[PDB]
């Protein structure tokens, strides 16, 4: 028995040394999981400390029984420390442990209603600026709060969970640009908000590869400089067009270049100071 | 040196298709506007609104 | 789900353990498995033995049956622990008696289901403990009734070296591994067998 301290206490130290900057975590903290857990955890540093949290509740998937209800007594602790702590990583930490909690069942629907990680998942499907990344897991994390409500007949949270009717702004946005994945987990949404509430609720080919090639073909939009003064004035303007890297063609004996449309600016502003 | 600018658009066609577009610039109607000038071989200054006609043109004829 | 399975888990309670350090930790992934194999189907049983340095034990005998079976290994095992057998006191364990034991429970359970239809039965051993000669005439003769049985002997070794196990595995047709890293025993008997 006094190995098991020891042992599982190395890759403890392991994951606080690389704790901070990226995310060497998550394979640790897996092994870390098997081997009250949860209060000790919470004064150990939250990132790590989030992805063991993570991960546990997915792990325990008898004393089985007794281990679900001990977690279930201090969700709370996991939940207080879930706040607060709210970059896409992290974010992606908080909700996938949100997440995690919450197919664990352990969760309190009530309370979570009234949270401000709900409105915070939703905030970032909103705005398009989040990555694909961000996405995934703030998807998932809604598609495990529905699931987690096996009812909805004493399920404050269904209601909030409404709040996926906002999205549908989001999912023409994202259909406008071609965002396939951000259109999926947006159908999952859908999909699991009916299905959960859904009682509530009432060759040949080669000539194709050529036709795409018809749609591409070339030019630029452009600026043409000539009638220079004197040689050194095309010889330097035409040096800071090429370090610029938006020449497109030069002539040093017509005296005339060519820059395209997107270093037009940086090179009137260097006609005027030099 | 930075006397004049003109934005224009600059083709950069082969040394087949080029003489193409001069000769869609004269023996046409409405046209003969198209070409500013022959700055290379390979390049001509050209259009602009012309471009996508130029291209059109290229595309229906042979 | 359709035919009946008896699963006897044999657990080798040498004081091995000690150099393991966590018998309480097994025990629960020991639990944790056997819930699973419960869940799986309806017509799956489990029975549990421990192979003791002295003796050989009967700890346990449905998956519905499952709060009680926790509570019967747990309260079962710290019996168990008693000074005597201590530390590599004893280094072998009575696997011959569990086996045994196992063969006989097997038989009785078949017998029953022989009013009825065919049973599927396998043995599991986790193995701590190391062999030696004077057990030698008695393992084989429990391993080869198995193996006439047809019933297939599966035996993770923790640590140790049980020759007689793998020799075991290898007659009866049943799976052999010694395991690396034995904290991953939860995976070894999902994953393993």
């Amino acid at each position: 028995p006094g190995v098991l301290d020891r042992l599982y206490g190395h890759p403890a130290t392991c994951l606080a040394v690389f704790r901070e900057l990226p995310s060497l975590a998550k394979n640790w903290v897996m092994r870390m999981l098997f081997l009250k857990k949860e209060f000790s955890k919470a004064q150990e540093e939250s990132t790590g400390l989030l992805s063991g949290l993570r991960i546990w509740h997915t792990q325990l998937l008898n004393l089985r029984i007794a281990l679900l209800g001990g977690g279930k007594a201090w969700s709370d602790d996991t939940s207080q420390l879930g706040p607060d702590k709210h970059v896409l990583h992290f974010m992606v930490g908080s909700p996938s442990a949100a997440v995690s909690q919450d197919l664990a069942q352990l969760l309190s629907q009530a309370g979570l209603m009234k949270s401000t990680e709900p409105g915070e998942p939703p905030c970032i499907t909103s705005a398009g600026f989040q990555f694909l990344l961000l996405d995934t897991p703030a998807q998932l994390w809604y598609f495990m709060l529905q699931y987690l409500q096996t009812a909805q007949s004493r399920g404050m949270d269904l209601v909030e969970i409404l709040s996926f009717l906002f999205q549908l702004s989001f999912s023409t946005l994202g259909k406008d640009y071609s965002v396939e994945g951000m259109s999926d987990s947006l159908l999952n949404f859908l999909q699991h908000l009916r299905e959960f509430g859904l009682v509530f609720q009432r060759t040949d080919q080669i000539r194709l590869w050529e036709l795409e090639r018809d749609r591409l073909r070339f030019t630029e939009g452009v600026l043409y400089n000539q009638f220079l003064s004197q040689v050194d004035f095309e010889l330097l303007l035409a040096h800071a067009r090429e370090l610029g890297v938006l020449v497109f063609e030069n002539s040093a004996k017509r005296l005339m270049v060519v820059t395209p449309a997107g270093h037009s600016d940086v090179k009137r502003f260097w006609k005027r100071q030099k | 040196m930075v006397n004049v600018l003109k934005g224009v658009l600059i083709e950069c066609d082969p040394a087949m298709k080029q003489f193409l577009l001069y000769l869609d610039e004269s023996n046409a109607l409405g046209k003969k506007f198209i070409i500013q000038d022959i700055d290379d071989t390979h390049v001509f200054v050209i259009a602009e609104l012309v471009n996508v006609l130029q291209e059109r043109v290229g595309e229906l004829m042979d | 789900e359709d035919e009946l399975n008896l699963l006897v888990i044999v657990v080798d309670a040498n004081p091995i353990w000690w150099g393991k350090q966590t018998l309480s930790k097994c025990i629960d992934a020991v639990m944790v498995l056997g819930n699973s194999h419960l869940f799986m189907n309806r017509s799956n049983k489990l029975a549990v033995i421990a192979s003791h340095i002295q003796e050989s034990r009967f700890l346990y005998p449905k998956y519905e049956l499952l709060t009680s079976a926790n509570e019967v290994i747990v309260e079962e095992i710290k019996d168990l622990m008693t000074k005597s057998d201590i530390k590599g006191q004893h280094t072998e364990t009575l696997l011959a008696g569990s086996l045994a034991k196992a063969l006989c429970y097997i038989h009785r359970m078949n017998k029953e289901v022989k009013d009825n239809q065919e049973m599927k039965s396998r043995i599991l051993v986790i193995k701590a403990a190391e062999d030696s000669a004077l057990q030698y005439m008695n393992f084989m003769n429990v391993i080869f009734a198995a193996q006439k049985q047809n019933i297939l002997i599966d035996a993770c070794v923790l640590d140790s070296d049980s020759g007689l196990l793998q020799q075991a595995c290898d007659i009866t047709g049943g799976l052999y591994l010694k395991v690396p890293q034995m904290p991953s025993l939860l995976q070894y008997l999902l994953w393993v067998f």
